[PDB]
RNA sequence: ACGAUGUCGACUAGCCGUUGGGAUCGAUCUUAGUGGCGCAGCUAACGCGAUAAGUCGACCGCCUGGGGAGUACGGC
RNA sequence: AGAAUAAGCACCGGCUAACUUCGUGCCAGCAGCCGCGGUAAUACGAAGGGUGCAAGCGUUAAUCGGAAUUACUGGGCGUAAAGCGCGCGUAGGUGGUUCAGCAAGUUGGAUGUGAAAUCCCCGGGCUCAACCUGGGAACUGCAUCCAAAACUACUGAGCUA
RNA sequence: AGUUGGUGGGGUAAAGGCCUACCAAGGCGACGAUCCGUAACUGGUCUGAGAGGAUGAUCAGUCACACUGGAACUGAGACAC
């Protein structure tokens, strides 16, 4: 899909003999909004290359999620390093109420009524970790259905 | 010194299903028996069978499915330490109905739906999804 | 209170129609409608996600004339009702009796419609109603004062509200300059670029 | 009817009353546990016929003397 | 912290004390300038920090900050001081409120002239 | 006073030693200790990994920014 | 009768919407936190421009939130704060496995009470609103009776991990 | 140490160590007595997604007080704004 956000950009820096050199670092989200979603980490010596390399990155490596109708499925709550991530469906006058890469990721994913908050660190490449990791583990009926038949399950 | 058998069971299960084996066997109670058979009902597990001889043995047989277990989070609610208790409109729902707690009522060890199908609470054991 | 002042800044600065003029001759030939207020004109200068959701609300609240109290009334109002709150506020904003009065077609724009309703000159349900922010319900008969019927100003006006577009959910009686407001318009009925996602973002934080 | 309150004698040392201690569970206001909360009432006993342990029944009369009020209307169980 | 041993022994709330102990949950409070004199902040900045040593109806004893270009207190002026701590200056916990009892406020100032106690031009 | 790692119990791939003791036919198995690697899992990372810092239970002790200070006063 | 009688306050380096000139040169000063000022200062003081509110606008004081930063919901203790030097043991907390009973905990139902006002829903009046007002819902509690027996508690008899 | 219970009697509109004479040595307490500091209580109010946290202006219910310390009289009712 071709949704491009820019989450982050960063300048980091290395000592050597001489003084220090400077690269950028830049975080970005893609997807199609409909299910398709991804993320990309790129870096360079200047903003506009590491942007590219960053998009480059996340079109690949896309993964398909399950959601019920602009919505999730079932409150959720993942986790990655040192950050907690809590998400749970909404109703459809609700907008997206989360914060920064919480609001990319789920803006971009195609869904309008998430109702999150993350606790711990608020690093934003990790909380885009814990929150694909919650995402991509939404395991929908028919699915979870497969022990037996439908509408028993439920 | 093992204060909670159930807390066992459920360890069991887990332990040994995430080790990709085909057969738990522990010490059997009228308790676990009752647990077993409902997941039985769920399709969360193949089958349990119960031993004879003075000191029953029960084994129950796991499900895979796919590369990843059927079983993905089973916890205890109800600890000896804690023992917590529902009534039928504060019954604790998992993945919003995608999954099951069992409920221990006057009326035997059930599911939460069949818990308000009867209208029905009690003491909350487990939630399995 | 009330804004008074410049009229064409506003439109500069949130960049788009923003209708508040007559419109007789045009916007774009009054007022270089490109470049933002001010001395620093020509720079684009991208804005933030905060900005963004500012510059939403002030364009909102710049069309209808409303301030920030009143507004955050208006948002609250809706909020406590029923079926996203977005397209409520819309529906709460079209109900207002200057606006009506302006879509029946007795005024040029929105502030000769609020100074009409102000002035003793507009009747809701066959009695004076001055006060801009009367909400007029669905099946209401609005009207002109008899001793005032004879006003250059409406009939002015009368066909600058024939040529702007037929809004399909008032009708009016020309000979006797009264109308009806059947309901309220549909989400569709508005322009659908006026956001209000971003609204509904910005005031819940 | 008659409401009344079962517990076990605690001290029989006074003349013609007794002290009897009443368990009760309640749970915590804020962390959810049950706890153990007891209660030690004296009851009037007319001819003297308890004995340290017996678990006894009382209701609630007029007071009969500051601090007591509850009468002992039958032995349910007795000290070994 | 386990559920027993928190049945014995529950959570407890610190409190923050608060950091203008003079006035106790005043708005602004009035003294009596005991000194005015002037003093040198911190490492980083350099400057000559115009003070005033207060006493208040509290019976406390403070050192207040005049802000603006000048001033005209002097001993024994009757002043009203309100809450703000200055970072460069030490042990330094409060404003004095220009334009209120004897300080008249700035004079030649025309923008932000409220923090200051100046009329409007006119 | 240290494994800078509370006690008790139950589960979870393997390989190489070593101290006591058993069995079956130098080999195989099984206990109670004591060491070296390592799959899952865990951790911020280092690293831990049947002698867990993994999955769980029961009870107890302790923490809540750095200094002032494990100091002052009081008790023992 | 006439447009006549009726706009101000704060801010513009980042957080945070809004930028350039002129003075001054570690001074004068600013400042909620990072911090600006030593000769081209978008941070001091003015002027033009702009941004927020608006008969108000700012500052100070105070409470909760954000703070999952006392963590029941919902945190930790190898090295960041944090396992008592080590045992034994009292009060307390917790309890392997079968029957049978009891109904304290538990669950369901009925009845009484839980003042009015307030908060919430549907309406009715003041030209609107604030405001007033009808009915309902709620008041998550307590008490007494009836029923159930899976789990915990209590009682009797067992079993050997 | 009237401290805790019993008996006889007194006293009150009324139960009662409320009071009195004898008899006994009891009663309360780590489920925090006693002591020290602080404070009228509630319906409610403000914050918070909730659980909680803070708090008792205005309105309503109850309590206590009437320059300070005591006491009773009259009265259906007062220890009397
Ligand atoms: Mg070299
Ligand atoms: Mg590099
Ligand atoms: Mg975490
Ligand atoms: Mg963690
Ligand atoms: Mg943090
Ligand atoms: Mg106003
Ligand atoms: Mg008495
Ligand atoms: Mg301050
Ligand atoms: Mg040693
Ligand atoms: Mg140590
Ligand atoms: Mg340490
Ligand atoms: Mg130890
Ligand atoms: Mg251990
Ligand atoms: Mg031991
Ligand atoms: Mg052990
Ligand atoms: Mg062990
Ligand atoms: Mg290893
Ligand atoms: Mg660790
Ligand atoms: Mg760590
Ligand atoms: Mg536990
Ligand atoms: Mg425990
Ligand atoms: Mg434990
Ligand atoms: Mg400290
Ligand atoms: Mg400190
Ligand atoms: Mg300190
Ligand atoms: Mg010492
Ligand atoms: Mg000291
Ligand atoms: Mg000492
Ligand atoms: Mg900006
Ligand atoms: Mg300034
Ligand atoms: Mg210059
Ligand atoms: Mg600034
Ligand atoms: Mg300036
Ligand atoms: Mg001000
Ligand atoms: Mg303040
Ligand atoms: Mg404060
Ligand atoms: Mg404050
Ligand atoms: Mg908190
Ligand atoms: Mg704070
Ligand atoms: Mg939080
Ligand atoms: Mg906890
Ligand atoms: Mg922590
Ligand atoms: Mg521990
Ligand atoms: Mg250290
Ligand atoms: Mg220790
Ligand atoms: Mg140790
Ligand atoms: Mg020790
Ligand atoms: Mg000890
Ligand atoms: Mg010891
Ligand atoms: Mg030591
Ligand atoms: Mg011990
Ligand atoms: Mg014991
Ligand atoms: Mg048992
Ligand atoms: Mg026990
Ligand atoms: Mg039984
Ligand atoms: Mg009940
Ligand atoms: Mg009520
Ligand atoms: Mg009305
Ligand atoms: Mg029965
Ligand atoms: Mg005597
Ligand atoms: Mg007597
Ligand atoms: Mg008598
Ligand atoms: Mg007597
Ligand atoms: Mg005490
Ligand atoms: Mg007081
Ligand atoms: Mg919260
Ligand atoms: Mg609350
Ligand atoms: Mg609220
Ligand atoms: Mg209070
Ligand atoms: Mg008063
Ligand atoms: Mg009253
Ligand atoms: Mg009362
Ligand atoms: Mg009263
Ligand atoms: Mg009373
Ligand atoms: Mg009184
Ligand atoms: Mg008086
Ligand atoms: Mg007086
Ligand atoms: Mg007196
Ligand atoms: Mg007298
Ligand atoms: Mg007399
Ligand atoms: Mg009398
Ligand atoms: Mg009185
Ligand atoms: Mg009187
Ligand atoms: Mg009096
Ligand atoms: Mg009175």
């Amino acid at each position: 899909g071709y949704i491009e956000k820019l989450v982050q950009v960063n300048r980091v820096a290395k000592t050597v003999k001489g003084g220090r050199i400077f690269a950028f670092t830049a975080l970005t989200v893609v997807g199609d909004g409909k299910g398709r979603v991804g993320f990309g980490r790129g870096k360079a010596r200047e903003v506009p290359a590491a942007i590219q390399k960053a998009m480059e990155a996340a079109r690949r490596n896309m993964i398909q999620v399950d959601l019920n109708g602009t919505t999730l499925q079932y409150p959720t709550k993942s986790a990655h390093g040192a950050s907690k991530v809590y998400m749970q469906p909404a109703s459809e006058g609700t907008g997206i109420i989360a914060g920064g890469a919480m609001r990319a990721v789920l803006e971009v994913a195609g869904v309008q009524n998430v109702l999150a908050k993350c606790y711990g660190s608020t690093n934003p490449v990790n909380v885009v970790y814990a929150t694909f990791k919650g995402l991509k583990n939404m395991q929908a009926p028919e699915a979870v259905a497969a022990k037996r038949g439908k509408s028993v399950e439920e | 010194s093992m204060q909670d058998p159930l807390a066992d069971m459920l360890t069991r299960i887990r332990n040994a299903q995430m080790a990709e084996k085909t057969v738990v066997s522990m010490p059997s109670s009228k308790l676990k028996a009752a647990v077993a058979k409902v997941l039985k009902d769920e399709g969360y597990i193949a089958d349990f069978q119960i031993s004879s001889e003075v000191k029953p043995q029960l084994s129950i047989e796991l499900k895979y499915f796919e590369g990843k277990p059927v079983i993905e989070e089973v916890k205890r609610i109800s600890r000896p330490g804690l023992r917590q208790y529902k009534s039928v409109e504060q019954l604790p729902k998992v993945r919003g109905g995608l999954g099951v707690s069992i409920v221990s009522t006057n009326k035997g060890v059930m599911t939460d739906r069949a818990a308000r199908a009867a209208g029905v609470g009690g003491e909350v054991l487990c939630t399995v999804f | 209170a009330r804004y008074i002042g410049p009229k064409c800044k506003l439109s500069r600065r949130e960049g788009t129609d923003l209708f508040l003029k007559s419109g007789a001759r045009a916007l774009d030939s009054k007022c270089k409608a490109e470049n933002v207020p001010g001395q620093h004109g020509q720079r684009r200068g991208r804005l933030s996600d905060y900005g963004l959701q500012l510059r939403e609300k002030q364009k909102v609240r710049r069309i209808y004339g409303v301030l920030e109290r009143q507004f955050r009334g208006y948002y609250q109002e809706a909020s406590r009702r029923k079926g996203s709150t977005g397209e409520n506020l819309l529906q709460l904003l079209e109900c207002r009796l200057d606006n009506v009065v302006y879509r029946m077609g007795f005024g040029s724009t929105r502030s000769e419609s609020r100074q009409l309703v102000s002035h003793k000159a507009i009747t809701v349900n066959g009695q004076t109603v001055n006060i801009p922010s009367y909400q007029v319900k669905a099946g209401d008969v609005v009207a002109v004062r008899e001793k005032s019927k004879n006003q250059l100003r409406i009939a002015q006006a009368l066909e600058l509200c024939g040529q702007r577009g037929r809004v399909e959910w008032v009708e009016v009686d020309l000979d006797k300059k009264a109308g009806t407001f059947k309901s309220a318009p549909a989400r569709s009925d508005l322009s659908a670029d006026i956001n209000e996602n971003l609204i509904v973002e910005l005031y819940s934080k | 009817t008659v409401r009344t309150l079962t517990g076990r004698v605690v001290s029989d040392k006074m003349d013609k009353t007794v002290t009897v201690l009443i368990e009760r569970r309640v749970k915590h206001p804020i962390y959810g546990k049950y706890v153990k909360r007891s209660t030690k009432l004296h009851a009037h006993d007319e001819s003297n016929q308890c004995r340290i342990g017996d678990l006894v029944t009382i209701r609630e009369t007029r007071p009969l003397a500051k601090t007591k009020a509850w009468t002992l209307v039958d032995i349910v169980e007795r000290a070994v | 912290a386990t559920i027993n041993q928190l049945v014995r022994k529950p959570r407890k709330r610190m409190v923050d004390k608060s950091d203008v102990p003079a006035l106790q949950n005043c708005p602004q409070r009035r003294g009596v300038c005991t000194r005015v004199y002037t003093t040198t902040p911190k490492k980083p900045n350099s400057a000559l920090r115009k003070v005033c040593r207060v006493r208040l109806t509290n019976g406390f004893e403070v050192s207040s900050y005049i802000g603006g270009e000048g001033h005209n207190l002097q001993e024994h002026s009757v002043v009203l001081i309100r809450g703000g701590r200055v970072k460069d200056l030490p042990g330094v916990r409060y404003h004095t409120v220009r334009g209120s009892l004897d300080t008249s406020g700035v004079k030649d100032r025309k923008q932000g002239r409220s923090k200051y106690g100046a009329k409007r031009p006119k």
